[PDB]
């Protein structure tokens, strides 16, 4: 790999300023984030600052403790990109679903280090 | 492409042993934790058959016994342990990238104590030679290890024009080989000596069988 | 449960074409991608062609692409490879597969039996049959070896049986080899000294390919 966790979580996971959230949208995301080789059966991307992101995890200090599951209090703005018409390698197919909700993120040392990315499923 | 280099190409092992057949690709076939990597088996008179899929989670009714290891361009298939029913071809796969690849190949089969081939000698028939030709046939069946000689003597002297051999695959229920050499003559040929001689060498004490045109 | 029989496959001319199909049953073929793999003589599998569960995605090799096309009938619930061009160096079996989803890390769970492709210019023929007796040695008593020598046949698939099916045991068919565009092919069968001389021992031909059955009596006095 490469560096974090919380690295890899921001490059697979976060994207702060979408010029339209559409299907190109989708088309285009998949390819520059390297989600294609091959096609990635589903991607949630969320947006907006950093911060709102980080302070899902945050502690009151910094004492070492176990990594723990978190629901946020507010909504997110996401993006979710999925697999449509089974294209198992480029050029990939995919669709976009827009979002306002909660997430459900993996957290440790006060960072996110893992989104669920099943609950984006839904239909 | 991704090329799958298999190895080795062949092997046998004895019951209750283990197999490990590895397969090397040239870049990587990995992402998002994932190895798009599967190991197919095809036994003798069949299609493969999915034995491994994501390098190492069991296709559906495959025994524990079989196991896919590794990760990015380093993969195994374990065998332990070995089974008579496991004697067969098996391919490793890679689905990360266009074309699809597979390795060369691995030819599984059971090792077992070492027998003698039972040696039958076959004249011409009269049907063949009334069309104008003369082919003498030797059956060396049920013997192991595969690695077998044969040589063909016309009248004292050693034949190596128009002999064609070929083997069967492992036997399922002795796991013994068995093996035909054809040698073709044309009539003429035939006709013009008396003694033909199969000889067959595995070691030290040929097992020699034969017949003459004439006496029969 | 699932299952994909394949069909269409045959002896064509170099140059010409060929179209062979698969009939899928027992899943839901609509929902799923699907693949062409061939196996050459020599054993080796060599992915030929994918279509995506949607339809709208192809993928082809090099060594085949602007020749083989793949399709699919989604009514019939049948998967076409319409070959042009063939090649000698297209001589195989041709595969039937069905590819596993993303979750399946898109492996192929499932093959049919397959079709077999021989490209050639060599013509049908059917086998000549020879019986194997002993030449002499009647001593080993315990029992004996007879055979069955199939040559000079073209497409490949000949099936060899004795005594109608009845003699199934102590039975050796060889594979068969190619001898200057004819293949040849031998069996070898084992009764005891009790049957045959007394009991009739009967070799069984056919080849489908020319509609062809011969059928042929091993009679002692052979050397």
């Amino acid at each position: 790999q490469d560096n974090s966790r919380y690295t890899h979580f921001l490059t697979q996971h976060y994207d702060a300023k979408p010029q339209g959230r559409d299907d190109r949208y989708c088309e285009s995301i998949m390819r520059r984030r390297g989600l294609t080789s091959p096609c990635k059966d589903i991607n949630t991307f969320i947006h907006g600052n950093k911060r709102s992101i980080k302070a899902i995890c945050e502690n009151k200090n910094g004492n070492p403790h176990r990594e723990n599951l978190r629901i946020s209090k507010s909504s997110f703005q996401v993006t979710t990109c999925k697999l449509h018409g089974g294209s198992p390698w480029p050029p990939c197919q995919y669709r976009a679903t827009a979002g306002f909700r909660n997430v459900v993120v993996a957290c440790e040392n006060g960072l996110p280090v893992h989104l669920d990315q099943s609950i984006f499923r839904r239909p | 492409d991704i090329v799958l280099t298999q190895s080795p190409a062949s092997l046998a092992v004895s019951l209750g042993q283990r197999a490990t057949i590895s397969c090397r690709a040239s870049e990587s076939v990995d992402n998002y934790g994932i190895s798009f990597m599967s190991w197919f088996q095809q036994k003798p008179g069949q299609p493969p058959k999915l034995l491994i899929y994501a390098a190492s989670n069991q296709g559906s009714g495959v025994p524990a016994r079989f196991s896919g290891s590794g990760s990015g361009t380093d993969f195994s298939l374990n065998i332990h342990p070995m089974e008579e029913d496991d004697t067969a071809m098996y391919f490793c796969q890679q689905s990360k990238e266009v074309p699809l690849t597979f390795g060369a190949g691995t030819k599984l089969e059971l090792k077992r104590a070492d027998a003698a081939p039972t040696v039958s000698i076959f004249p011409p028939s009269s049907e063949q030679l009334t069309s104008g030709g003369a082919s003498v046939v030797c059956f060396l069946n049920n013997f192991y290890p595969k690695d077998i000689n044969v040589r063909w003597k016309i009248d004292g002297s050693e034949r190596q024009n128009g002999v064609l051999n070929s083997w069967t695959d492992q036997d399922s229920k002795d796991s013994t080989y068995s093996m035909s050499s054809t040698l073709t003559l044309t009539k003429d040929e035939y006709e013009r000596h008396n003694s033909y001689t199969c000889e067959a060498t595995h070691a030290a004490s040929p097992i020699v069988k034969s017949f003459n045109r004439n006496e029969c | 449960e699932v299952m994909l029989v394949e069909s269409g496959g045959g002896l064509v001319k170099p140059g010409g074409s060929l179209k062979l199909s698969c009939a899928a049953s027992g899943f839901t073929f609509s929902s799923y991608t699907m693949s062409w793999v061939r196996q050459t003589p020599e054993k080796r599998l060599e992915w030929v062609a994918t279509i995506s569960s949607g339809g709208g995605n192809t993928y082809y090799p090099d060594s085949v692409k602007g020749r083989f096309t793949i399709s699919r009938d989604i009514a019939k619930n049948t998967l076409y490879l319409q070959m042009s061009s063939l090649r000698s160096e297209d001589t195989a079996l041709y595969y039937c597969t069905r590819l596993g989803d993303y979750g399946y890390a898109y492996t192929m769970d499932y093959w049919g039996q397959g079709t077999s492709v021989t490209v050639s210019s060599a013509k049908t023929t059917p086998p000549s049959v020879y019986p194997l007796a002993p030449g002499g040695g009647g001593g080993g008593g315990a029992m004996v070896t007879l055979g069955c020598l199939v040559k000079g046949y073209f497409p490949e698939p000949v099936t060899v049986t004795w005594n109608s099916g009845s003699l199934s045991s102590g039975v050796h068919t060889f594979p068969a080899v190619l001898q200057s565009d004819l293949y040849t092919l031998s069996s070898s069968v084992t009764v005891p000294s009790s049957p045959w001389p007394s009991e009739t021992v009967t070799c069984n031909v056919a080849h489908p390919a020319s509609s062809t059955k011969v059928d042929k009596k091993i009679v002692p006095r052979d050397c």
